[PDB]
């Protein structure tokens, strides 16, 4: 019996502990969780309402994702031995791997055409 | 059928290998063994446009069938009995495959027989 | 342009009246709140949100943005664009992942190795092989006419 | 429990106002404004514009554009039996054999 | 037409026919059908077409060139001397290129016509292919896409010079 | 398809219908505004099967956080009609 | 389209025509199947019989004695 | 027009397997409140029941019927 | 759907949404009516023999171990109505439910074929636009002092005042819009 | 050869023709999923004479009916390959097709968007010719790749569910 | 071939055997039988591989048909489980729906 | 339920037919091509009945 959780497969709420804790601590938490979406609800939908605009609504929250997930990158990246050394093996580790791929099945190739043992029958395209 | 259950789970020695057939020479216990007859020329089976499977020691039974299915077009169901002769005759070639099979089998049961008396 | 650079994403807070104004940038409690580990790979202050696909979220709640599922204001999982319902979903199936990975390669890996037994035992009919005419068809397979070919010879049994 | 007394209220406010809205979308008998023989001959007259006039067409360009060009149209050769005789030339193929006949 | 001597086609054998049953063979006469209702009025068009055509005869000519001097024979440098002979050798390898159409052209037409005999009848077209695939691969292969009469020349002179050393230890 | 479309009546006389087949609830006392714990007797356990038998009987579901609040036959047939657009 | 009418918690009203083609479907199957399995039996049973290899005296397959 | 719904006060159990499901609650001290519910599906043009062969065998009569006389064709025309 | 859902469930209400998931997951191993209708009451007698537990400790406890219980005993494959979420009809039609603001572009060629509709349709805008300060105003005056906050909406007080923020229910699109 | 190859040719130019009519204004003022019925069982029927020919003399054949480019020494043409494999299975796909489309009528006989549902089928139904006809590789990818293109139309053709467009 | 085709006839043949959605069922079917054309082209037996692209069309696509008329007739209704006597209350589809089945699994003289 | 358009019932019936006879009208034109095995023990003849039949 017993369900184990994964990251791609997660813990249902029923079977988390923290879904039956009513400790008044918890309950303020939830409650104030609500207040801050009822009130961001009513603030969008009485621009949604509105009869007067005249345009979509903009979306701070979006903004702010997409400026993190690109303008902000930079000035907060720190070199660390942990990206610096990811850094090189990401950036060159596959490039090395691949030019022993092609050099070494390339001089193979040559060394057969050389010495004739390469059945070239019909190859006159290239 | 039996043969696969004796071949594995028992000895092996004594039961032919599917693809080493014929393993013993042909003239062994047949004296004046006569060679197989084909009835069909070569340029026969050209003409008919056989596919080279079809080229086997039953294509003149074949051509027939392909004779009559074209000329009892559009009928047709009117080739029962040439598609019947065919198929016989394909019958027939592969009960010889059948003899050849056990042909072997007590060949090499005849050689475990005779090896044994030697040693 | 709205966005001033106190409702922009920055870096990390380092001090707890830093990590109050970012709660309140991202519109969310500072006992929730909480940024990336400060590793220096760009993710600044921007919260940490739980790693739930959004075929989790409530399909019955009227969301503001239907198909994400989210609400307007809140802030965005750094992966959205991972979780989305047509992407990658991790919601809570009836067995356990290890138990999934186990019957699924398990039955893969009993399959291939016993294609392999088959193999090894194959299954045929007590059979000699198919015979063909005229050196078993040496012209036809597109034989050398010139060169004589070795002479195969069938009997009758 | 059920519905506040305040919930109540406001599902009977929307719903007067959500059946006149749905009321509304019905369409009077005039609207839309629009500005403004037997059988088998139907079939007939499909053949002649969807079948007819399209193979003059194709046969003109296959008549006089690709059998006029070689190799475009190339056929496998007919099977010629023992016994047959080729119009092109008049030559008679030989019977085959005998077998002899065989029963099952 | 076409000429049959570049683009050979057997002679056409076909049978009798010599039906058996009594039923009527529909191909027959939907082909009467067709050839009534479908050739015929395509010819009279074809006809009239032809027609107009030899009231307004033109013609056109293939044009000749004329052989200049190849690359051999120019001095190194001599750029006037090496346009010529270089478009010269453009205008070969072109022609070669349609040679390889023309005789891929009749393996195709012949393996399609022999069928299931491809692989007895198709001899002589299979070893013509081979031969002139080889010819092909002598003059061109490996030039590369700046392929020149130049680079043509000295592929062929590395072949023969190796070509004399093997000979030359015989 | 084939399906005529609801109305108000129509939606009316089979919330009642399945109410009358009900052993826990006495047809005679039952109107549109009997209210199921109240002046039907019934409890919260009841009140999830009553809903539970609506969406079979219409096919298709009610939330829960919308079902708990259905209290009495008449908000079923408000809620099945607003669903489903019938205006009359 | 017949515009059959709507039926609550009864067994509709069937109409002749979908009883009938239903009924004439089934029973030109059963037609087929039998019409052929009387005539191409041995399609389903076989035709030619299996020959038994062990009754294949040492004479016809060339056994010369031990 | 308007749709009138059958008298709900003939949907009775009796005589259905519904009861026998009453019957084996009835032992532990059960019952079920909405057996009349689904007493429908069990009575009417629904009562009865659907055996495999009758599934298989539809249409096999008039289909053997038409085979003897298809097959007394054959043994007169030849 | 038409509700907004509460800061946090009741435990009255965890054990009433599971004894709904019991059953409709008991209904899809059943499948057959008369053997559904069995287990179903098995199925409220167990729910019904702690329904007076007065400790909750145990209460809550009870509500662990069904839920657990429920999970091991859960269905792979329940059914799900077809315009459920996970049913095979859900958002079919989202595809033909057109925003009423797109008849704002309509070409006056195009809105001369509804004479008719066009006409009332401007009746409901001239009703939204006077209405829209009096809705702002309620949902100001109404607002609760301490900062606790739902998504409820109030409904309208006066008389001749519409329930604030209604344009986006009340002219929702059809279910089956086409 | 010249009534096999009209024949062959004119099954594409018959399943062309919804396709063109939907371009034009015409669509509107015809019943199209009437018109593409009808196309499509006139198509088949057409089919089944190139089915009797090679059922009679079994003939097989290589059609060219257009060079499209020639790259040095590689010739590329339009060509089919009308064989056994190829002239079967235009038979008997556009004999389904013929009931599918009929049946779509019924089917689909709410959906605002009928006559593209209708136009989508055609479309594969050609692509799925062109990938049972052709006589070399490229063209053959042309209808390989064209029936996954229009599997993924129609697929997710109710387009505002996620699941579909899954 | 051989191999894969015997793997994939088997494996949604397990998978259809559980299967609640009627389209689910003749999806699993479909794959199964494909995994059978695999299987027959790996015997050097590509005429029968073929020879049963036709015959397949047949019984498949009216199976498809038929549980559309069921899907349709019942408010786009997929599940089995909400279905049941269909074989009084639509006799033609009944009928239609047993003969493809038949057919699929190897009646004899059927396609 | 209604499953009396034409729409529905002609097409469904024109496989109906498909279903019963294209394989035998089929099966009789093609021309011949895979030499098959007529001959092996009647368990194997009547394997695919004997297995559906079970199944
Ligand atoms: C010239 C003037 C163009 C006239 C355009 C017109 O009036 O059509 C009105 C027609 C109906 O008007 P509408 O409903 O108001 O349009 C709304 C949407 O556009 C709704 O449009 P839609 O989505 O219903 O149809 C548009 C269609 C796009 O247009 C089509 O109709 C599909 C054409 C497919 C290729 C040709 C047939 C195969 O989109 C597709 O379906 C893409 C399918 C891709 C198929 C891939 C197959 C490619 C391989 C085949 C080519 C190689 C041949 C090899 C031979 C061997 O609209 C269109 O067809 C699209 C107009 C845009 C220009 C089309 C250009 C197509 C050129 C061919
Ligand atoms: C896009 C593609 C558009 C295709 C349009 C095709 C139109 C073809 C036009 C040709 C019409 C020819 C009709 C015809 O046969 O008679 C023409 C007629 C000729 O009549 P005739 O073709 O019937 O002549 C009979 C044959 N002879 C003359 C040998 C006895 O043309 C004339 O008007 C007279 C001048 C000659
Ligand atoms: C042999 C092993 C097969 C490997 C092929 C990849 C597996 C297919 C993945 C896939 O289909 O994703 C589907 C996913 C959600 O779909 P689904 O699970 O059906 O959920 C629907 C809810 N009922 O939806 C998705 O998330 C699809 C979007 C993924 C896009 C990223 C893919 C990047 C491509 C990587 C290149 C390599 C290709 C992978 C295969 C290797 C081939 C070399
Ligand atoms: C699709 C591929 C064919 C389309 C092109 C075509 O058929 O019409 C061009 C035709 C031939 O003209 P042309 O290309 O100059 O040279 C001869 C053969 N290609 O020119 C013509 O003959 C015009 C008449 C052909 C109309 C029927 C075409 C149906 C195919
Ligand atoms: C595919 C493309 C490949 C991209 C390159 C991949 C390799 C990346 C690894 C580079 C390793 C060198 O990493 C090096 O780390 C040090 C650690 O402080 C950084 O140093 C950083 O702090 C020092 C202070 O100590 C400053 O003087 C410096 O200017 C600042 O960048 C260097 O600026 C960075 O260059
Ligand atoms: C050579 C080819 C031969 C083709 C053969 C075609 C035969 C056609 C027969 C059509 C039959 C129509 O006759 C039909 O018979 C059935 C009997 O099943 C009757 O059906 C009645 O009895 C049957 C019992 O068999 C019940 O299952 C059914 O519910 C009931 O309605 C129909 O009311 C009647 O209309
Ligand atoms: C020996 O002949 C090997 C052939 C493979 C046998 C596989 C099993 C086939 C099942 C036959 C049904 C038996 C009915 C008595």
């Amino acid at each position: 019996s017993k369900y184990k959780p994964a990251p791609l497969a997660t813990l249902p709420s029923t079977l988390d502990p923290a879904e039956y804790d009513v400790s008044p601590e918890t309950r303020r938490a939830q409650v104030e969780r609500l207040s801050i979406r009822a009130r961001l609800k009513r603030e969008y939908l009485l621009q949604y309402n509105d009869p007067k605009r005249v345009s979509h609504i903009e979306d701070p929250a979006l903004i702010r994702w997409t400026y993190a997930r690109s303008a902000n990158i930079y000035p907060n990246f720190r070199p660390t031995p942990k990206n610096s050394l990811l850094g090189a093996v990401a950036g060159f580790g596959p490039l090395i791997f691949w030019y022993y791929v092609f050099k070494t099945d390339r001089d193979r190739k040559e060394r057969l055409i050389q010495e004739g043992k390469l059945d070239r029958k019909f190859n006159i395209s290239y | 059928g039996a043969h696969l259950t004796r071949r594995y789970l028992w000895d092996a020695s004594v039961e032919p290998d599917p693809e080493k057939i014929p393993s013993f020479p042909p003239d062994l216990g047949f004296p004046e063994r006569k060679e197989r007859v084909m009835v069909a020329t070569q340029q026969e089976m050209m003409d008919a446009q056989l596919t080279l499977q079809q080229r086997d020691y039953c294509a003149h039974y074949l051509i027939r069938l392909l004779k009559c299915k074209r000329d009892s077009f559009p009928n047709f169901l009117a080739c029962k009995h040439e598609q019947h002769d065919w198929d016989y005759c394909e019958h027939l070639d592969y009960v010889k495959r059948m003899k050849e099979f056990e042909r072997e089998r007590r060949l090499l049961q005849r050689k475990k027989r005779r090896a044994l008396k030697e040693a | 342009f709205h966005m001033t650079k106190d409702m922009l994403p920055g870096s990390y807070p380092r001090t707890p009246e830093e990590r109050a104004a970012a709660a309140k940038k991202y519109n969310m409690r500072v006992e929730d709140y909480e940024p990336y580990p400060d590793d220096g790979m760009g993710y600044g202050d921007y919260p940490m949100l739980p790693n739930r696909s959004q075929h989790e979220r409530d399909p019955w709640y009227q969301w503001d943005h239907s198909e994400l599922r989210m609400n307007w204001g809140e802030p965005i999982h750094w992966d959205l664009d991972m979780y989305i319902r047509n992407r990658v979903d991790t919601s809570p199936t009836p067995v356990s992942w290890d138990v999934m990975c186990k019957h699924l390669f398990g039955f893969v890996a009993f399959m291939v190795f016993m294609f392999w037994v088959g193999h090894v035992f194959p299954s045929y009919q007590p059979v000699g092989p198919k015979q063909y005419p005229y050196n078993n068809l040496y012209l036809e397979r597109g034989g050398d006419p010139t060169k004589e070919p070795e002479p195969v010879v069938h009997y009758d049994i | 429990s059920g519905y506040t007394p305040d919930e109540k209220l406001r599902l009977q406010q929307l719903r007067e106002l959500r059946r006149r809205w749905l009321k509304d979308q019905e369409l009077s008998p005039r609207e839309p404004v629009l500005p403004p023989v037997f059988k088998a001959y139907r079939s007939s007259l499909f053949a002649v514009s969807h079948v007819l006039i399209p193979m003059w067409f194709v046969h003109y360009y296959v008549k006089y554009h690709m059998a006029t060009k070689p190799y475009t149209i190339v056929s496998s050769k007919p099977r010629i039996f023992p016994g047959d005789t080729i119009l092109e030339t008049g030559e008679v193929i030989p019977p085959m054999r005998d077998f002899p006949d065989q029963h099952h | 037409s076409w000429d049959k001597d570049v683009y050979p086609e057997p002679p056409s054998r076909t049978p009798a026919p010599s039906p058996q049953t009594s039923l009527p063979n529909p191909i027959t006469y939907l082909t009467k059908a067709y050839d009534l209702v479908v050739d015929w009025p395509v010819t009279l068009v074809r006809e009239f077409i032809e027609r107009q055509h030899a009231k307004n005869r033109t013609y056109y000519y293939h044009r000749q060139y004329r052989r200049v001097p190849d690359i051999t024979e120019c001095k190194e440098g001599d750029v006037l001397c090496i346009y010529e002979a270089e478009m010269q050798w453009r205008r070969d390898f072109k022609v070669d290129q349609e040679i390889m159409n023309i005789i891929q052209e009749r393996l195709k037409a012949c393996q399609q016509r022999e069928g299931e005999n491809y692989q007895q009848n198709c001899a002589k077209e299979l070893e013509q292919f081979t031969k002139v695939t080889k010819a092909y691969q002598d003059r061109y292969l490996d030039l590369g896409a700046y392929y020149s009469a130049r680079k043509c020349l000295a592929k062929q002179k590395q072949r023969m010079l190796e070509e004399r050393k093997a000979a030359r230890q015989e | 398809s084939d399906a005529p479309p609801l109305t108000l009546d129509g939606i009316k006389d089979r919330v009642l219908y399945v109410l009358k087949l009900y052993d826990k609830i006495d047809p005679e006392k039952l109107s549109v505004n009997s209210h199921f714990m109240k002046d039907l007797g019934l409890d919260s356990l009841d009140q999830v099967e009553i809903i539970m038998a609506m969406e079979d009987e219409f096919g298709f579901e009610i939330p829960d956080i919308d079902a708990e609040k259905l209290m009495c036959p008449q908000e079923i047939v408000d809620y099945i009609a607003d669903k489903k657009d019938v205006y009359e | 389209g017949v515009h059959i009418q709507p039926r609550y918690r009864e067994f509709p009203q069937l109409t002749r025509s979908q009883v009938i083609q239903g009924e004439f479907l089934s029973s030109l199957m059963w037609f087929w199947i039998l019409w052929r399995f009387w005539h191409d039996s041995d399609a389903v049973l076989g035709h030619f019989s299996y020959p038994d290899p062990s009754q294949w005296t040492d004479e016809e397959l060339g056994i010369p004695p031990d | 027009g308007k749709m009138e719904l059958p008298d709900y006060r003939q949907w009775k159990i009796e005589g259905t397997p519904l009861e026998t499901v009453q019957k084996k609650l009835a032992a532990r001290g059960l019952r079920d409140p909405w057996a009349r519910n689904e007493a429908w599906r069990y009575m009417g043009g629904f009562a009865g029941n659907i055996t495999f062969p009758s599934v298989i065998l539809k249409g096999f009569k008039w289909g053997f019927a038409a085979f003897v006389v298809a097959l007394g064709a054959e043994y007169f025309l030849d | 759907a038409f509700c907004a859902p509460p800061a946090y469930l009741t435990h009255q209400q965890k054990v009433l949404r599971l004894y709904k998931r019991a059953l409709r997951h008991l209904e899809s191993w059943c499948i057959h009516r008369d053997k559904y209708r069995y287990f179903a009451c098995l199925m409220r007698a167990r729910f019904e023999e702690h329904k007076n537990e007065k400790d909750m400790m145990r209460a809550t406890q009870l509500l662990r171990e069904a839920e657990e219980e429920f999970w091991q005993n859960q269905h792979p494959q329940p059914y799900i109505f077809p315009d459920s979420p996970g049913g095979t009809s859900f958002e079919r039609y989202e595809c033909y439910k057109v925003p009423e603001w797109c008849l704002d572009y309509w070409h006056p060629s195009e809105k001369a074929m509804y004479p008719d509709y066009f006409s009332k349709r401007e009746q409901w805008k001239k009703l939204r636009m006077e209405s829209w300060d009096r809705e702002v105003k309620q949902l100001q005056e109404e607002t609760s002092p301490d900062g606790i906050m739902t998504e409820a909406l109030p409904p309208a007080r006066r008389e001749g005042d519409l329930p604030p923020l209604w344009w986006h229910i009340v002219t929702r699109p059809r279910e089956r819009p086409t | 050869m010249n009534i096999f190859t009209t024949s062959i040719l004119l099954i594409f130019i018959l399943l062309l023709s919804p396709i063109l009519i939907s371009m034009s204004n015409l669509i509107k003022h015809i019943n199209f999923p009437l018109y593409t019925t009808t196309s499509i069982k006139f198509s088949f029927i057409i089919s089944l004479l190139p089915l009797l020919m090679f059922f009679h003399n079994n003939m097989e054949y290589m059609i060219t009916t257009w060079h499209w480019v020639t790259m040095n020494s590689m010739e590329l043409k339009m060509s089919f390959k009308t064989d056994f494999f190829s002239i079967l299975f235009t038979s008997v796909a556009l004999f389904v097709t013929w009931s599918i489309m009929q049946f779509s009528s019924w089917y689909m006989h709410s959906d605002p968007n009928i006559n593209r549902f209708i136009k989508y089928l055609t479309l594969f139904l050609i692509t799925m010719l062109i990938l049972t006809s052709a006589n070399n590789m490229f063209q053959l990818f042309i209808g390989w790749e064209g029936v996954g293109i229009m599997s993924f139309l129609l697929i997710g053709w109710w387009y505002g569910r996620t699941d579909a467009n899954t | 071939m051989l191999c894969l085709g015997a793997l994939t006839t088997l494996f949604t043949a397990i998978c259809a055997l559980t299967q609640n959605d009627i389209k689910k069922i003749i999806a699993f079917s479909t794959s199964s039988q494909l995994g059978l054309m695999m299987v027959t082209l790996g015997m050097n037996q590509p005429h029968l591989a073929f020879l049963h692209i036709c015959t397949h069309a047949f019984f498949k696509a009216m199976l498809f048909m038929c549980s559309g008329s069921i899907i349709h007739s019942l408010a786009d209704e997929q599940d089995i489980r909400k279905m049941g006597n269909i074989t009084k209350i639509m006799p033609f589809t009944s009928s239609c729906l047993v003969i493809g089945s038949l057919a699929l699994t190897g009646m004899p003289f059927l396609t | 339920i209604n499953e009396n358009d034409p729409d529905l019932m002609n097409p469904i019936k024109r496989l109906a037919f498909g279903s019963i006879f294209a394989g035998f009208v089929i099966s009789y034109n093609i021309p011949p091509t895979s030499i098959p095995v007529l001959t092996m023990p009647w368990f194997l003849k009547t394997t695919a009945l004997i297995i559906s039949v079970l199944g």
